[PDB]
């Protein structure tokens, strides 16, 4: 009954400044790389750390490496260019490091992409930021930009189409004009059977068919087949023979540091440990929890960084990294380790990733203020036979998150009411801590998506019913298979959004954007005249929709199209089971389908809808004349109209006339003009009911809508959360509008009560029933609005104060004010004796 | 601060006249070590 | 009875001089154009004329638009390269000359391809003939050496196997490595139709496939198949508006001339009705037969020299030119002419063959010395109906090489009984000349190989019934789909050579060629102890032939796999039905079937079995030692053995021992092993009996075989033709063992009969016969030896004098020596009066 | 013998400063013409 802090120390601490005495780094090496961690997060498009800049060694020794490939296969060429770049580059060691490697020639730097967006490069060109000598880099832009995967993509599209999607109003740029990118790396295929053994694999499957090929009689009906295969298991060679080269001359460095650098014997004997690991890996099999966590690093560096640029953190670590924690903590066969030597490893492991400067665009460095990249790792969850798949590696991952405290990167959980009580736990530790995460994932609603969309397998190997309990977030929303085989390779095939908020403005302009971009977004599906009836403004919505979300999916085929063609990745597709079996690339082989598309700002056009039926319509109150004029003069008069166009009957609210339109509204036109649609892997696109961060900017991209929004008024909570102060019925309620929905969920908690004995109970039993309301994803943000004030007014004695924006976390004095003020306003929830019966809960 | 340091005859990249310029670096973060490939000058 | 010439001014001519008087141009203008004629033809590696060499514009200008195109599409950087030599070449116009156009910046020139071979290139660079400037030209083959169609081939292949085939002992060079090519152009479409026409149709195609991209909804399996569509019809397009732009800057150039430089009124006033043609032909459909003979050169022009080389001249060309014949000469609708008037136009066009410089490699000209190029047109034969084809046109083709006496081009006239007499004369007039052509080719065979290769289609549309009658000489040899659509468009379909007299000498030394090459050129099939049975030898030739021929047709589809894929032909492509329909590039589209092959020296390797048989595993005469040691003796010692092996019952002797060796050797090993390949179009590779002159070669290439023959002793006189000096029961002997092959004939005719008044009743009496005996093909050699020893003792008075070679006709006197004296020692046959009776004739 | 002839304003292959070079040569075989597009020297 009563809220006291359950650690007595807390009793002393001021309540503006409790987020700065929760941190507890493992020991003093992680104390201090804490301290001297190279923060790569930026704000306000402009980097925290001073020293962040991009490097142009990748640019280079690609450029140099494409001149002296030419006539070659495109699979081998890449191959050329990827080990050109590892060959040559310069290798990064650091102090106090244990887990090593860098994707550039300086640890302050991060390196650049010219064979994916000519414009991307461009803008840091013109950056202070550009990489150095900026006139070869010029240059090597210039070269680039024919070969560019942008420039082979736009010519099978309308210049107009693509000049209304760079607008980012309605649709989000294509993947092949930004650079963005996302992938699932089949890690588990490297750490169990090592690099040199997949060599082994493409050279013996190359004499096959060489042999093949000279063997009578001869079919040039089937013999040819022979090239595409030959040529993709020589790239893999190629790019496998670099990396084991690269790791092994990390290894060097880390050995001549030891000998002719280091004056410290323990830390000698350290980096000849650290040689001694990335001599053998990722060339042999991973034998203990050093080398998988050696291997992992390598393999994330190559394949979100080196090979071509991937934002994420997609894998599955506990289970991963399982099979290597126990034969060095358990059963101590290699590299023998405690479990809080575990701890320490992923802490470090937390802090190399807080160092990886990301190549991406600048115009996604907007969108997620005060941070770095997204990087989101998913734990927990079950295994094949629905079993629970929490461990001690899980639980070594959640504590390493809230010991060392780092806004990157996320975690996703996977709850199933078959998870151990000790691990939820630690989940719980997490989030009483204000970090954010872990976020929450239902379990067996991402495990059923695996299945259905497994069905459409072109090849009829989908995931099977086991391998569907082996799914993790593919970024911030999506679920995706991991594993050996069968993992999503590229953005293209899932990913982006489309916003409907946006739609319906320029329904009501005949397809002209005239709050922001000033121009003719949309199709001209008519005037406001031409609109007689409410099936006309419903079918105005449609046509629009139609053609956004048709060039939605449209540009990632396409892309999909050239990335196999020219932007092979022989590496991935060497440690990946069905590439190196059928000897095809990654981006052209696709045994699961995924192909998913983010609807952001879907309620807010929803209960637009519903006020214009019945005011307009029904009701025949007020012409499309006058609140086209209502909404183009931005509220400044016509105030008792407004707050009667608000006062319209709205989603969440339990109203027949309201909830009777949005299921129609979701099930016919957003969900079901959208499943029509059939991307490159022979599934269907089905929609996400999420917001990654764009609503911050798109709320500010969308102009004022009949649900009572001024103009710029940003925004949705979430992609399904409920609008900001709209809820008054309790936390309960929230889950009640959410579970509607079944054809991203964030919510505010009391700090006392959290930081009580009591916590964990309550927060127990909100997630159980939120398991029961089937409800895809929540989060949760622990953290009083006087410590916010008090980081505001005194930043620089709260830079360990981590809040959660939208699908990421970050520092909270590295949020430029504006952003800062956005996430203040929202009201802390608290829960009743009704909603506590509603949960069930059991003191 | 660059020193050489010839690539070994067994090394996979191996190649005529290799070696590691390594150079000690410092700066307001910490200090960290640079192995740059470079061929007898 | 009595022999006299038909014509009396004969009488008083001398015989050993006789063609010196036979040759009478229609016109005094193609006289002073033979007189002046740019001859190319080449002798001992050496060109007749002083003039002759490389050009250099058209690897400037491909070479320029390559670097240009970088990043493009590859269809579309082939039309850029097209486009960019016929943009900037420097056009030809020569005096008396009425059908126009060069392509080369020299009428004394011929351009080369460094997209082809780089060794061809190579060659060139490297002798008196190399394109100036020379740096400039090594700088152009060195640029293009990773590019090149050679080194795109050459990886998917064991580096010994091509040593192998480099030899050209056992197997002919790959065609990616010689750059040797063959097509049949599809002339009709672009007289008819015109090119305007066919961009509009590629034009409309692509708005079509655009307006299908952006339709709604998206399917990402199939939307991508316009990508490729998209990206050839631009290519019809850019290359179609580029021959344009060319053939009307060719009309500009006769206009200026006419205006500027011009001192004749009548060439004035000529040269000004030739401005008029090439400004409307080939834009415009063609309306007369002075626009179609210019049509027709000028697509023979890009398909055969400047969009890609190919050798040959296939066409169907009296029923090709007959429509624009019929409305110029029978209707005079447009532009009015008199019979005489059709005999110069092709009388002309006969010159500009003989002065189109060919590209080809060195290689290709020592096999057919004293000539230019292959040049092979076909007339003759039936229509649709199985109706006679012969025409008027048909005269006035025959009677212009009758006039004009040139060695090139060669004429095939397909032989029916349908074919009227009138016609038949002036096929008679030209072989009585002794010109060696028209050579006669089997009109029922060739139709029903049409119908055969007419099932193996991919797509189902085959030739039809009445297509299949549509068949012309692709070479020498094969027959071909002629019209808009289903022509040969490369020689990777159908092409090159075997030697099995090669297979079974090597078959005798462990696959080790000591004769020739001097190097291991087959398998190890067993040495000639492990050698116990005639069955083991049988099986030791059969290995040889097995690996031969798999290299030979695999190297050839390989060739195509990248011939699609980097060698387009978009021009070609363009006047093509089924690629403009398809929207597929020609080489990639192959609807009618034709893999052909050659087996030369087949007789030779047949004839040898049947002693070794006999002498050696039955009689045990001699061992397998013994002959193995006379063999690499050259028949120094075992005279008495040697004559012994000769005696052994022999092919075309009515021997059953021999007779049923050699039908058991043709249907299982020659024709079997080869007909269970399959190419590229889904067709079996099927055998043509033949030889294209490489007999003279490859028998200095071949030792001494056990069927008599000395070290290099050269050849078989044919592909199936009976060895020199061993038919002795007469000409209708010969006749009698050709026909024996079911599952080329060379004769000569003697000269008194044949210029006699009843000289036609006796060959036309031969030819049905002929016809009768199911036999393939037949050419006649009418020339005394008395007037090749006057051309050998006085050259420079028998500079008309033609002899028949091979597959094609030569001047005698720019014959070396050494091949000169091959020819005449040739005996001519003489018919006595059983011969008569078996010809069923009648005087 | 270097004349140069402006290319029409209407023809398919019509560039600033575009022209045909038209020289006149003649050889032991007869008499020819060469057209080269040149851009104003
Ligand atoms: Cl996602
Ligand atoms: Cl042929």
């Amino acid at each position: 009954l009563n809220f006291t802090p359950e650690d007595p120390a807390e009793e002393t601490i001021p309540a503006d400044e409790l987020h700065e005495h929760l941190q507890k780094p493992s020991t003093a090496r992680t104390k201090r790389l804490k301290e001297r961690c190279r923060w790569k997060h930026a704000s306000a498009g402009e980097f925290i750390e001073k020293s962040v800049t991009a490097g142009i060694e990748r640019m280079r020794y690609l450029t140099e490496a494409h001149k002296a490939s030419e006539g070659k296969p495109e699979a081998i060429r890449r191959a050329l260019g990827l080990a050109n770049v590892l060959n040559k580059s310069t290798l990064v060691l650091q102090e106090d490091e244990f887990i090593v490697g860098y994707h550039a020639e300086d640890p302050n730097m991060f390196p650049l992409y010219p064979e994916l967006s000519h414009m991307a490069v461009q803008d840091y060109l013109r950056s202070d930021y550009s990489p150095q000598p900026a006139d070869e880099a010029a240059a090597i832009n210039e070269y680039w930009k024919p070969h560019s995967l942008q420039s082979k993509c736009q010519p099978y599209f309308d210049p107009a189409d693509l000049g209304r999607m760079y607008q980012v109003s309605s649709m989000e740029a294509p993947s092949f004009a930004s650079g963005y990118n996302s992938i699932v790396p089949p890690y588990e295929t490297v750490l169990e059977d090592g690099l040199l053994a997949r060599i082994k694999l493409a050279e013996k499957h190359i004499a096959e068919a060489q042999a093949d090929m000279s063997t009578f009689p001869w079919n040039g009906t089937k013999g040819l087949d022979n090239i595409a295969k030959i040529d993709n298991w020589k790239a893999m060679v190629i790019a496998c023979k670099a990396v084991i080269s690269w790791a092994r001359r990390q290894g060097r460095l880390c050995k001549i540091v030891a000998e002719n650098f280091e004056t410290d014997p323990k830390r000698q004997a350290e980096l000849l440990e650290i040689a001694d690991i990335c001599q053998r890996i990722p060339a042999e099999p991973c034998k203990g929890l050093k080398d998988a966590m050696q291997a992992k690093f390598f393999t994330f560096l190559i394949c979100h960084a080196i090979e071509r640029y991937a934002s994420g953190y997609a894998q599955k670590e506990d289970t991963l990294l399982w099979p290597y924690y126990k034969a060095s903590v358990v059963d101590k066969k290699f590299q023998p380790m405690s479990h809080m030597d575990a701890v320490e490893l992923v802490e470090m492991e937390r802090l190399k990733i807080s160092e990886h400067g990301a190549g991406k665009s600048r115009a996604y460095r907007e969108i997620f203020p005060g941070s770095n990249d997204l990087f989101i790792l998913t734990v927990g969850g079950t295994n094949a036979k629905g079993e629970d798949a929490c461990n001690d590696m899980t639980d070594a991952i959640l504590e390493a998150a809230k010991r060392i405290r780092t806004a990157e990167p996320s975690i996703v959980f996977r709850y199933s009411k078959k998870n151990r009580e000790k691990t939820l736990r630690w989940v719980f530790e997490c989030i009483r801590d204000g970090l954010g995460y872990p976020s929450i994932k239902h379990d067996e609603i991402g495990t059923e998506q695996m299945k259905e969309y497994a069905k459409f397998s072109l090849n009829g190997n989908g995931a099977t019913d086991e391998e569907a309990h082996n799914w993790v977030n593919v970024l911030c929303m999506s679920p995706g298979i991991h594993g050996r085989r069968k993992t999503q390779k590229t953005r293209s095939e899932g990913g982006g959004s489309i916003f409907p908020a946006k739609l319906l403005e320029i329904s009501l302009n005949d397809g002209y954007d005239w709050s922001y971009a000033d121009m003719q977004l949309g199709p001209k599906t008519g005037d406001l005249s031409s609109l007689k009836s409410f099936e006309d403004v419903w079918e105005a919505f449609r046509k629009q929709y139609q053609y956004a979300i048709n060039l939605c999916i449209s540009t990632k085929d396409v892309s999909r199209y050239f990335e196999q063609r020219f932007l092979q990745m022989p590496f991935v597709s060497a440690i990946d089971d069905g590439c190196m079996e059928l000897g095809m690339d990654a981006c052209a082989l696709s045994e699961q389908p995924n192909g998913w598309h983010n609807p952001i700002t879907t309620i807010v056009a929803a209960n637009s809808l519903v006020a214009i039926k019945k005011l307009v319509f029904e009701e025949k109150k007020y012409t499309l004349e006058q609140l086209s004029q209502a909404l183009k003069a931005n509220w400044e008069g016509f105030e008792e109209m407004r707050v009667d166009f608000k006062r319209a009957p709205k989603w969440g609210n339990d109203d027949d006339y309201a909830d009777g339109i949005i299921t129609r509204f979701y099930e016919e036109i957003i969900g079901g003009e959208m499943r029509k649609i059939t991307n490159y892997s022979g599934g269907p696109v089905m929609p996400t009911g999420q917001a990654v961060g764009l609503y911050m900017e798109v709320g500010s991209r969308t102009g004022p809508t009949p649900d009572g929004r001024f103009g710029g008024e940003a925004a949705d909570d979430g992609g399904i959360s409920p609008y900001m102060g709209t809820d008054k019925k309790g936390p309960t309620a929230v889950l009640r509008s959410v579970s509607k929905v079944q054809k991203l969920l964030n919510q505010r908690l009391s700090v006392p009560i959290m930081r009580s004995k009591h916590g964990f109970e309550i927060w127990n039993s909100y997630i159980k029933t939120w398991h029961d309301l089937n409800i895809d994803h929540v989060q949760f943000n622990v953290v009083s609005t006087d410590e916010m004030r008090a980081a505001q007014r005194e930043p620089e004695k709260h830079h360990d104060l981590i809040v959660r924006v939208s699908g990421y976390s970050a520092r909270f004095v590295d949020i430029p004010t504006y952003g800062q003020n956005t996430i203040i306003a929202r009201q802390e929830q608290d829960f009743s004796a009704s909603d506590l019966e509603f949960l069930n809960v059991e003191i | 601060c660059a020193n050489f340091f010839p690539v070994p005859k067994d090394a996979d990249d191996y190649e005529a006249g290799k070696a590691d310029c390594v150079r000690e670096k410092e700066d307001e973060k910490g200090k960290y070590w640079l192995s740059k490939p470079i061929f007898e000058n």
